[PDB]
């Protein structure tokens, strides 16, 4: 755009890191000028610390305020653990079952199918395992994945493909292991 | 229940 | 055994001279909610979240006010050093595997850019799309850059072609990202 006027950005990030549930909690207050962190409060440190020289005054000023220091030290309880307790049910405990489909496909424009695709979409959390079976026997060779894709709408998707030229009569099975189902989902495709 | 925010502090000014 | 690490981030920023402010919560890379400064209200990323928790947007406004002040202070402290434009990488993807006549969403993912000011346009068959599109606020990154999602509902067809046009001060030219359904 023709607005060539200089831009000045100020970011403030409060990170609550939770380890083994609420066993270990760490608060990180980060002040960022443009794309550079200048000062931070680390609960494992207990006081403000300058990241760049630009933030040294603030670190000195804020450390002189004992009310602020005590409140920030207690923030691991009054802020991080509080919000964890409030949001655990729909975040940490969020379980969405994946929609699983199986279809034949091709690696390139070509007159035979050289791929068996298993699409696993719309699930949460991201941890998932996918196995292929030919006639009830697991095929571990020629399996290629697109990796874990985060859609930004609290869902994940992935493709898991089996490089094979399916033959008439064979029955392929995609198996999806995910914390949302007590038994792994199975989808069959009959060639 | 209510989600709490962390309160922002003012930086030191110039002189 | 031990449970996986989870991180909740309260991410807020203020930008001059645009006078833009943002306040949002993030859980493991997903937005929980943000605060719309206009209308002064908490917008949950998933509406269902509003039935389990609440947040007073007024405080976010207060925080943004403080951020504005701090930005100005820092602006003078750095001798009015401006931010360096970082151009984004743009990826077009689909919500799910594409099937003809089966409704879907085209996602334009704008990534790794700063400042958080971008201009995104959808182009169906070359023509700009102005309604029915949706977007997210500017999402935080660990390298303090930004992410953004733009969404376009559509009926897949072999005849239609799509483009995401992204303009940013770090780009030499508007960035076009193409997408088509071919068999």
């Amino acid at each position: 755009m023709g607005d060539t006027r200089p831009r000045f950005l100020w970011q403030l990030k409060f990170e609550c890191h939770f380890f083994n549930g609420t066993e270990r909690v760490r608060l990180l207050e980060r002040c960022i000028y443009n794309q550079e962190e200048s000062v931070r409060f680390d609960s494992d440190v207990g006081e403000y610390r300058a990241v760049t020289e630009l933030g040294r005054p603030d670190a000195e000023y804020w450390n002189s305020q004992k009310d602020l220091l005590e409140q920030r030290r207690a923030a691991v309880d009054t802020y991080c653990r509080h919000n964890y307790g409030v949001g655990e049910s729909f975040t940490v405990q969020r379980r969405v079952e994946p929609k699983v489909t199986v279809y034949p496909s091709k690696t390139q424009p070509l007159q035979h199918h050289n791929l068996l695709v298993c699409s696993v979409s719309g699930f949460y959390p991201g941890s998932i395992e996918v196995r292929w079976f030919r006639n009830g026997q697991e095929e571990k060779a020629g399996v290629v994945s697109t990796g874990l894709i985060q859609n930004g709408d609290w869902t994940f998707q992935t493709l898991v493909m089996l490089e094979t030229v399916p033959r008439s009569g064979e029955v392929y099975t995609c198996q999806v292991e995910h914390p949302s189902v007590t038994s792994p989902l199975t989808v069959e495709w009959r060639a | 229940t209510q989600l709490k925010r962390a309160l922002t502090g003012i930086a030191v000014e110039q002189d | 055994m031990i449970k996986e690490e989870h991180v909740i981030i309260q991410a807020e920023f203020y930008l001059n001279p645009d006078q833009s402010g943002e306040f949002m919560f993030d859980f493991d890379g997903d937005e929980i909610f943000h605060v719309d400064m206009a209308k002064k209200e908490t917008v949950w990323r998933l509406e269902e979240f509003g039935r389990f928790a609440s947040f007073e947007a007024q405080g976010a406004l207060a925080n943004i006010a403080v951020d504005k002040a701090n930005l100005e202070i820092m602006t003078k402290r750095s001798n009015y050093t401006p931010i360096t434009n970082v151009p984004p990488e743009v990826t077009v993807l689909t919500n799910s595997p594409v099937e003809l006549r089966e409704p879907n969403v085209l996602i334009c993912f704008i990534d790794k850019f700063t400042p958080p000011v971008v201009n995104v346009t959808w182009l169906r068959n070359g023509k700009p799309v102005t309604t029915g599109v949706s977007e997210t606020v500017f999402l935080p990154r660990e390298d303090h850059l930004f992410r953004k999602f733009h969404y376009l509902p559509f009926l897949p067809s072999t005849e239609d072609v799509y483009d995401c046009r992204v303009e940013h001060w770090g780009l030499d030219e508007p960035l076009l990202k193409h997408w088509e359904f071919d068999a």
